[PDB]
DNA sequence: ATCAATATCCACCTGCAGATTCTACCAAAAGTGTATTTGGAAACTGCTCCATCAAAAGGCATGTTCAGCTGAATTCAGCTGAACATGCCTTTTGATGGAGCAGTTTCCAAATACACTTTTGGTAGAATCTGCAGGTGGATATTGAT
DNA sequence: ATCAATATCCACCTGCAGATTCTACCAAAAGTGTATTTGGAAACTGCTCCATCAAAAGGCATGTTCAGCTGAATTCAGCTGAACATGCCTTTTGATGGAGCAGTTTCCAAATACACTTTTGGTAGAATCTGCAGGTGGATATTGA
């Protein structure tokens, strides 16, 4: 199909501002915009690698919400709503 | 081609009732009580299996079970479910 | 006149407006393909459940929101309101991560 | 055979005694599991939604709904002290978070 | 009585540094850290099994509960050093 | 043995019966407990190598507790894998922040 | 007894931790941390010693108390 | 009459006691301690010699290491001196309260 | 850096004490060779789910202008915590006694795992049912120029 | 201490998407009768654990005397909100074609379960090093000058 390439910068400042906000912050620097990519690129880069894990290890192509939800524990991060 | 999987949500919405009889529930709400509820389950009984085996012992009892909820559960929450599950056993082996 | 908020009113208004609603603040599409993106730079021809995701976005929002709790703190800590690179930083050794 | 009452009858539970028991052997929690466990962690898995339950309805009273929905269940969760301790690294989906500002943050 | 790898860490020992020697105190360390990888791994494998509805942890396992817990040179050489530990077995 | 046939120095059958013994699945592969024992001697002999060399450098030949400490904070990647464990006697890595130091 | 943690132990403890210099509250705010770090490690501890039935707390129960308090001990059994 | 400039001592105890593992608490004064808290939860209980030091061990661990964390956040706040806001801070983004 | 006088700290041995490494022998595994037993890897196949696609609307992301008020640079000084010389009571040692108490072990009756048979409580879908989401409309309650 | 421009509020609406109520079939609890197995109740029993006695030698508690740092004031350069105009890229809709799960059946290769018999790892008891703890002597790092 289609090449897939810097995709974090649709993470918008007005997303990440957003979520700033929820997290109860007023003001927000001009530089912390890409230092937070930064950070959102890593746990999914982390995240996905276990979850991929698993579904390589199911003999699957296809990534299930059952292997984020098992990925999210082992990063001592649990997710409930999506177990089943 | 059966498929069915088992779930809580019969046992979550009984109890909902008895708490809260004019309210009912989303489905999305009733999606994160049973990972909610597997999740303890899981916590208590891994605790369990760890403490029997900790004592060569090879079977979990309502003694492990209690214990891995006081390990588990914080203060009131722990001396309600312990009173809640000790109450159940008893009425149980009084074959009640 | 023409009338204008002042600077952090507005500011305060969506604080108070994102923190009771609870919908997702990135935007889906533009998500999804950041995810297709990286799983596919660890293995390829990989097929997401439209859940998985959600499961992902939902967390990845969580841990943001919480970090930018943490990084507040770490501002307010340094007599200062506007949160910067610095902090999150802090935040993060002080997490251990 | 004559009557055959449930598990959880005899113990006076609305969560299955007989699932729970089952869901242990097939588990590796032990070799063996006496009759009073499944039982007693039934007993204590109700108590436990039972309470969640109470405040999250309770959430969703203090706000006009009639049906619970993640972010009532939030709201409980995160203002019982307890429950906050026993969930502190779970994240609900589509729960959102407290509504709270840092004083310092306010206006003059 | 109280076995623990104890002798076996003191053989590998030997093999990097033959001319060193370990501490009542260090071995004790050396053990726990046994311990531990043997239960965060085993730990894994019993999930990983559990989550596919298999019956029995295998090498298949093992291996991909090291890769997750491993960093990741570290699971590599470990990733190795195990299939050869099979392939050696299994051949005589 | 088993080992010598799989080549270790490590316990593969003593490894097998902890396995089967420690509630983790109803069977066992016969090549799961070689894996296994294989992957914790690699481990085993890392840490040792690194402890070893710590000794040395510190004019020693008996490994202590604080030289498993300095081998392992000064690994990346044993760190990152043991974080969350602490070496009795194992002591700090020396480390003093800059605006700390005089002048 | 808390008050057993004499100032000069805190200050060669917060050296260990780099601390150049140490405010005059800290002390007895080091205090109550480490009561309530070890109110919450014996306190599990003791939940292990009671249910082995046994009136003698071991660094075994120690060792699980700190595992699962998320502070893995290497040293004393496991 | 010879006198060290403050702060002088301070980094020669710095680098001694990180150079140093002995346990930095007198023994028998937390042995006490421990018989106390320990106390309050059952009643006459006999300690192995080791399980009295695994706390001490385990215990000085976490301070020294909840120091280290302290001291990121007094110098993130310009200072020099750490402060219980300090311990407070760390103790928080680590999620122990 | 200079000139000097403290203390500190780094080194090259030195010599016992105390852990350590090396011996000498026994139960508890670990191996073997049988005797089934069965978990889950192939061999299709029914059929959900996902990756695409086209399409029209408009909800938001993008840039830019303006300037309010925030972060960072400086100067300062009260006064807090460091560096010390002092004086003592309490923590560190350490054999010894005495005994609580972990283990060990030995039975045995209550408690479980098995097995083969029924007998319903659940779950996947039809069917009917109804919070409240998204729209309006005042009327309040909040900001901020003056 | 107003008043004008917005933003917030919250009571009323109305059928749509999303519950919750039947309905139908089994997968899986519940039923009895066996065949071990568990793991407590008495007894002991060596062995770690308090308690003593009792000093010595530190460290710990104290009171001074500043060196420095922390926190309060003051400024101001310009970073970063609030607003606005423009129009792109996500949303929301409604199928479609197979890509690939999930299911249903066959059949070994491989695992468990016994029984029997090597070997090994773990004890205590010798049988000796690795360094600690201490001396000197010699440059160093500091702080006064
Ligand atoms: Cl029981
Ligand atoms: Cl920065
Ligand atoms: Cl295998
Ligand atoms: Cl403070
Ligand atoms: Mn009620
Ligand atoms: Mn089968
Ligand atoms: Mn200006
Ligand atoms: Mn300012
Ligand atoms: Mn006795
Ligand atoms: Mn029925
Ligand atoms: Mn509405
Ligand atoms: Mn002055
Ligand atoms: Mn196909
Ligand atoms: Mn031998
Ligand atoms: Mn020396």
């Amino acid at each position: 199909r289609k090449v897939l390439r810097d995709n974090i910068q649709g993470i918008t400042k007005p997303a990440i501002r957003r979520l700033a906000r929820r997290g109860g912050v007023k003001r927000i620097s001009g530089l912390i915009y890409e230092e937070t990519r930064g950070v959102l690129k890593v746990f999914l880069e982390n995240v996905i690698r276990d979850a991929v894990t698993y579904t390589e290890h199911a003999k699957r192509k296809t990534v299930t919400a059952m292997d984020v939800v098992y990925a999210l524990k082992r990063q001592g991060r649990t997710l409930y709503g999506f177990g089943g | 081609k059966r498929s069915r999987k088992e779930s809580y949500s019969i046992y979550v919405y009984k109890v909902l009732k008895q708490v809260h009889p004019d309210t009912g529930i989303s489905s999305k709400a009733m999606g994160i009580m049973n990972s909610f509820v597997n999740d303890i389950f899981e916590r208590i009984a891994g605790e369990a299996s760890r403490l029997a085996h900790y004592n060569k012992r090879s079977t979990i009892t309502s003694r492990e079970i209690q214990t891995a909820v006081r390990l588990l559960l914080p203060g009131e929450l722990a001396k309600h479910a312990v009173s809640e599950g000790t109450k159940a056993v008893t009425k149980y082996t009084s074959a009640k | 006149k023409p009338h204008r908020y002042r600077p952090g009113t507005v500011a305060l208004r969506e604080i108070r407006r994102y923190q009771q609603s609870t919908e997702l603040l990135i935007r889906k599409l533009p998500f999804q393909r950041l995810v297709r993106e990286i799983a596919q730079d660890f293995k390829t021809d990989l097929r997401f459940q439209s859940s998985a995701v959600m499961a992902l976005q939902e967390a990845c929002e969580a841990y943001l929101v919480g970090l930018f709790e943490d990084t507040n703190l770490c501002a307010i800590h340094a007599k200062r309101v506007t949160i910067m690179p610095k902090d999150i930083q802090l935040a993060r050794r002080i997490r251990g991560e | 055979r004559a009557k055959a009452k449930t598990r959880s009858s005899r113990a006076g539970l609305q969560f299955p005694v007989g699932r729970v028991h089952r869901l242990l052997r097939k588990g590796n929690y032990s070799e063996r599991v006496g009759a009073g466990a499944p039982v007693y962690l039934a007993a204590v898995l109700e108590y436990l939604t039972a309470e969640i339950l109470e405040l999250a309805g309770n959430a969703a009273r203090d706000n006009k709904k009639t049906r619970i929905i993640p972010r009532h269940l939030q709201l409980a969760i995160r203002n019982d002290e307890e429950l906050n301790k026993l969930l502190g690294r779970v994240t609900i989906a589509q729960g959102g978070v407290l509504p709270n500002i840092q004083a310092v943050l306010l206006p003059k």
